[PDB]
């Protein structure tokens, strides 16, 4: 399971093996994290430039 | 010199500064868990093994 | 070159009373020889506090002799010619004595003089390394930090790979010394490829340290390869006890042999973490952090496990496991609960679109606050 | 300043006053009233009779109803005219607990209902259950009926569109902001 | 853009000041 | 020596005076006098110290005085009288010019150019009184004088901007006497202080002066707080009229602090969270406003713990405010570890310090919060747990007692559990996957609306100065 080659979970107390062939998590939400991620850097820069005015 | 009026006015509302009043008047806790773990491992072990 | 770092590394061990009293007194022999030989006398006075007048009479003599020699030599050098190269070379040599006796102050004066004078780019970088090395001797973080910034200005002008190896490792010790391991791992694994011992703790130390950091930082595949499929570590075998313990740990983590994990965890504490000056301070976080990583790993592959099963695998009693698990759970890395009456261990599974949702809002929340703070400021103008 | 502006009568009067506020279950005013009173009752009347409501607030905040209840009964030896708030304060305890026990479970036996709510008579228990709009049938409460019924009834009222929040409304409100 | 309009506005305070001195000569 | 320096000091004041006089007496250019007036106060308070403080005396002598001379004598009398050519009008260097005020025409009553100069004198005196630390007779005399002096006038908006400063010192001076020293008469004149603030407050709506109105509300609320009339404060703020428009962000921070304090004690912590965070932001973070900041940061922590949120341990450490927040640090941990007994000792030990700031009464409520938190730890760690095990864990006395803590707590949804009587254990019920549910929609909607409000504030502010600039001649 740990290498990931059928990537499922072993249910030990019910002694059954669950198999899920679902690929990695949705692309769309992950791409949002990257966009929001840049924006934090944009704002840090924006405040330093704005320090002169205050 | 403009901001200055305000700084003095705030201080006065506090009275002095408490800030300096206090010294004149007077999982970061977590123990190293290695020492306790050593004891735990050994007691379980003795029994397990000779069971 | 060698005494500069070796004196301090060896003396550390003696200091510690953490170590066994027996181990503490063996260290004493080695340390003691080098106090007298290298004449460490001003600093030694400091160091006696922390645990024959001749050493010091010797100091006065040596000092005076050496001083007197070089004095009038440098007074003769002034009457004479070349001030760029040859006087700068002598001024380096005054600093070399100052660094011998443990005054950081007096080395820093003379060695600055060299920089001032117009010198080779290669030569420049050299001199700045030595100044920063003096900080390691005491182990101060604030001094080290500021010196190594300058070194980067000259580093590409000289563009030598020779001294950039030295640079990588110096910054490595500064990082190791503090809690943060993320940065260290990245420089110190690289020093495996290329190491230079010059004013730097021997390669064998670097092998051991690279391995500790290794575990903490990289994820499964990558980390494993970096701390195992490395040719260098295999060629070097287990030549000292400390490098053995850490490697044993690495094997057991990777191999998912969880019986031997716990014995190996305890060995690494006694023989790796404490001999180390750097990880002395960080012993506490490190060893605890390993119990959490390993447990997470077992749980990841299992929908459910039994307490009795889990307990047995590690080699602790059932009660012990429970207690130690109840530390890890609210802190949150395990992502798990224990349904106690039944004795089963369930592992909450929100790894999906739900997961990605939760993370994404929090990150959004962080951007939202900053905008307000800045908004409000400008708005007053 | 003191010159005769406190008396034994003061102390008694404020206690009785605070007990009225606990009985109306207005914890909002009680804490404010305590601030106004504060300096006078710190050590210049102390806590002697005034102690009775102070203690009482503390155990019901913790939510140990066992302690609270015990204090009222034992209050018999303290009654001087305190009984006008004390009798009422039993009833208030019964409604707070009654609320709680719904969210926990649906089924309690007869005995357990009596014990939590502190009735001294089992028949009086079943009587209270009808008045609380709970049916106890064959020795088991069926909290299931009324609670669901109330939410369905609440659902019909008039305030009501923006409070409930419609997804349709979200687009309409967003647009007119822009275009203003 | 908030920032850009405010830089402009700060600049023009000085220009407004100097403006008076120029007009004095003109009169 | 003396003569020289006094004179020099005198000159400086006189320069400043004429400029602000010109501005007001040449049409309504309101902003310019106001900004100027604030800076002048600082400058004047800073001046006095050196160049001798008998700058005041000199200036009084050399005006067309009405009773400023009579006042000045009272001030010299408190601090021992002298005479060295201090007779009223011993200095004539006015010399019949309108500029420094035509001597003859003022006396006749064909002009009265004394008006704003008398107002200004009262300001200089007040200011000098508090700097110096002169009290008793003067404070009383001063309060007395100025109240009927203002009620003689029928103020202009510009003159009201100026008494917006005078009332803060009036308030503060009265307080200093009341605070030093026990009197029956202090108590009595507290009633009279309220009354007048309230009278002036009705007027300042009609006069359309946002500055004055704000100031008065700061004072009145602070008054309710000291005497502990929470009820009075709660009524007063709800006929809300406090503007954020013309007012300094210095004033905003004070206003929002009072809000926060009154909410704290009646158990409303939701509103108190937001107001408190704002006053932190709003406040100028400087060396001598540091007192304010300290008081506030002690409150902000209380508000959070009461809500049930746990403040960082990191925060207190890396701050330069470490030592003062030593008690605080102990509370934060004590709630975390869930130890009741330690909590009890900790507040007893710190009792004196906490009591001054009057956060003590909040701390007493923090006794419930310790216990409640311990019941969340147990639910998270162990999903299904026999009720027996909790009792041992929290040291609680019997099975019936823990029944009663969980039962009250899950009404508030802190623990978020349900007790299963039948089975004799407790089931956590929060089990996530609220994605599938309509819930994220709700969440995002609020964020979207909030952005829009920031846009309108941004758009609004930006354009306004350009408009003024563009109209004005500029190269």
């Amino acid at each position: 399971i740990l290498d990931k080659i059928f990537y499922g979970v072993l249910d030990q107390g019910n002694g059954w093996l669950y198999v899920y062939e679902t690929p990695n998590q949705d692309a769309t939400y992950d791409s949002a994290l990257e966009l929001v991620g840049q924006l934090n850097k944009v704002v840090d820069q924006l405040f330093e430039k704005a320090s002169v005015l205050y | 010199t403009k901001k200055k009026n305000e700084e003095i006015n705030k201080k006065s509302l506090e009275e002095d500064d408490e800030f300096e009043d206090f010294p004149i008047d007077t999982d970061d806790v977590e123990v190293d868990d290695d020492f306790t773990n050593e004891l735990k491992a050994e007691l379980d072990r003795y029994k397990r093994e000779n069971q | 070159r060698v005494p500069n770092y070796e004196v301090s590394e060896k003396a550390f061990l003696l200091t510690q009373s953490k170590v066994s009293i027996e181990q503490r007194k063996e260290a004493a022999e080695f340390v003691l020889a080098k106090i007298k030989e290298e004449e460490m006398a001003p600093y030694y006075k400091y160091l006696c506090e922390e645990y024959d007048q001749e050493l010091y009479n010797e100091l006065c003599k040596k000092n005076e002799s050496k001083i007197k020699e070089l004095n009038e030599k440098i007074q003769k050098l002034e009457e004479d010619d070349e001030g760029e190269l040859e006087q700068a070379q002598a001024w380096i040599n005054l600093g070399e004595y100052y660094a011998q006796i443990g005054d950081k102050d007096n080395a820093e004066k003379t060695l600055g003089k060299s920089l001032s004078k117009a010198i080779s780019t290669g030569a420049k970088i050299d001199v700045m390394l030595t100044i920063a090395r003096l900080g390691f001797f005491y182990n101060d973080q604030l001094y080290v930090k500021e010196k190594l910034e300058a070194v980067n200005s000259m580093i590409e002008k000289g563009g030598d790979w020779e001294r950039r190896n030295r640079y990588k490792t110096y910054y490595g010790i500064h990082c190791l010394a503090v809690r943060n391991f993320k940065e260290a791992a990245k420089l110190l694994v690289d020093s495996l490829a290329t190491f230079t011992s010059i004013e730097l703790t021997s390669y064998e130390s670097i092998a051991t340290y690279a391995s500790v950091t290794g575990l903490f930082t990289l994820e499964r595949t990558d980390l494993k390869s970096k701390v195992i499929d490395s040719p260098e570590l295999l060629s070097l075998i287990s030549t000292t006890a400390a490098l053995q313990s850490i490697s044993s740990l690495t094997i057991s983590l990777y191999a998912s042999d969880y019986a031997s994990y716990f014995p190996y965890l305890l060995e690494t504490y006694a023989n790796v973490l404490i001999p180390c000056k750097y990880l002395n301070r960080h012993a506490d976080f490190f060893v605890r952090e390993m119990r959490r990583k390993v447990y997470a790993q077992l749980l990841e592959s299992y929908k459910t496990l039994s307490l009795k099963s889990m307990a047995s695998a590690f080699g602790v009693s059932v009660a012990f496991l429970d207690n130690d698990l109840g530390k890890f759970i609210p802190n949150k890395q395990l992502n798990c609960v224990i349904d106690r009456v039944n004795g089963i261990v369930e592992t909450n599974r929100p790894d999906n679109k739900n997961a990605q949702y939760h993370l994404l809002v929090k990150q959004g929340d962080g951007l939202l606050t900053k905008l307000q703070k800045y908004g409000a400021a400008v708005r007053l103008t | 300043n003191h010159k005769l502006s406190e008396s034994d009568k003061k102390s008694k009067l404020i206690s009785l006053y605070l007990l009225n506020l606990l009985s109306q279950n207005n914890t909002t005013k009680f804490h404010s009233e305590l601030q106004y009173l504060d300096k006078h009752i710190k050590n210049l009347e102390d806590d002697s009779l005034l102690s009775y409501p102070i203690k009482l607030d503390r155990w019901l905040m913790e939510g140990s109803y066992q302690k609270a209840w015990d204090l009222l009964q034992s209050g018999s030896q303290n009654i001087s005219e305190f009984d006008s708030f004390t009798d009422i304060l039993k009833s208030a305890i019964r409604d707070e607990i009654a609320k709680n026990t719904e969210l926990s479970y649906d089924f309690l036996p007869l005995s357990n209902i009596k014990a939590l709510l502190f009735f001294n008579n089992e028949k009086e228990t079943e009587k209270f259950a009808l008045e609380r709009n709970w049916p106890i049938v064959n020795s088991k409460v069926y909290f299931n009926n009324q609670s669901k019924e109330k939410a369905d009834y609440e659902d019909e009222m008039m305030h009501e569109e923006d409070q409930k929040t419609n997804i349709i409304e979200k687009a309409m409100d967003y647009a007119i902001s822009i275009e203003n | 853009e908030l920032m850009v309009i405010y830089i402009s506005n700060l600049v023009r305070s000085i220009i407004a000041f100097d403006d008076l001195i120029e007009n004095k000569i003109q009169n | 020596l003396h003569h020289s320096e006094k004179k020099y000091a005198e000159e400086d004041q006189v320069q400043e005076l004429l400029k602000v006089l010109n501005e007001i007496s040449k049409t309504t250019l309101t902003l310019d006098p106001r900004y100027i007036w604030r800076s002048l106060k600082d400058l004047s308070s800073l001046r006095n110290q050196e160049l001798l403080n008998a700058e005041t005396l000199c200036f009084t002598v050399n005006v067309l005085y009405p009773d400023s001379s009579s006042f000045k004598k009272n001030l010299l009398k408190f601090i021992t009288s002298n005479h060295k050519s201090s007779v009223p009008g011993s200095a004539e260097l006015r010399n019949s010019y309108p500029a420094s005020f035509y001597s003859v025409n003022t006396e006749k009553k064909t002009i009265e150019v004394t008006a704003e100069i008398n107002c200004f004198m009262h300001l200089l005196v007040q200011l000098f009184l508090w700097d110096s630390k002169e009290l008793e007779q003067l404070v009383e005399f001063n309060r007395k004088v100025v109240i009927p002096n203002l009620l003689c006038y029928y103020n202009l908006r510009s003159l009201n901007l100026i008494n917006a400063k005078l009332w803060f010192y009036i308030y503060l001076s009265h307080e200093t006497l009341a605070r030093s020293s026990e009197e029956i008469n202090s108590d009595n004149q507290n009633i009279i202080l309220r009354s007048t603030m309230m009278k002036f407050l009705k007027i300042a709506s009609l006069k359309h002066d946002n500055e004055t109105k704000a100031m008065l509300i700061n004072l009145i609320l602070r008054d309710f707080l000291n005497n502990g009339e929470v009820d009075s404060a709660s009524d007063f703020i709800s006929k809300l009229e406090y503007p954020h428009t013309d007012v300094s962000s210095s004033l905003e921070a004070r206003y929002f602090f009072y809000l926060s304090k009154i909410n704290a004690i009646q158990l409303d912590y939701s509103t108190a969270n937001e107001y408190i965070i704002a006053a932190i932001r709003k406040a100028p973070h400087n060396s001598k406003s540091l007192g304010f900041l300290q008081q506030s940061n002690k409150l902000h922590c209380c508000i959070q713990l009461l809500m049930g949120d746990i403040p960082e341990l990191s925060f207190f450490h890396q701050s330069n405010m470490q030592k003062s927040l030593l008690p605080y640090y102990h509370l934060t941990k004590a709630v975390k570890l869930g130890d009741l007994k330690k909590f009890t000792s900790t507040i007893t030990k710190y009792k004196q310090l906490l009591l001054k700031d009057d956060t003590y009464q909040l701390c007493v409520r923090l006794r419930s919060n310790v216990i409640k938190t311990g019941i969340r730890i147990i639910s998270l760690t162990y999903k299904k747990i026999s009720l027996r095990d909790i009792c041992l864990k929290l040291n609680l006395d019997s099975e019936q007692t823990v029944e009663y803590m969980v039962s009250r707590a899950i009404r508030d949804g802190v623990i978020e559990a349900k007790i299963n009587h039948e089975d004799g254990f407790i089931e956590t019920t929060e089990l996530l996957n609220i994605y599938d549910s309509e819930d994220p929609q709700q969440v995002f909607d609020e964020r979207i609306k909030f952005a829009n409000q920031l846009h309108d504030e941004y758009l609004v502010s930006m354009r306004y100065p350009e408009d003024k600039k563009t109209q004005q001649n500029e190269k």
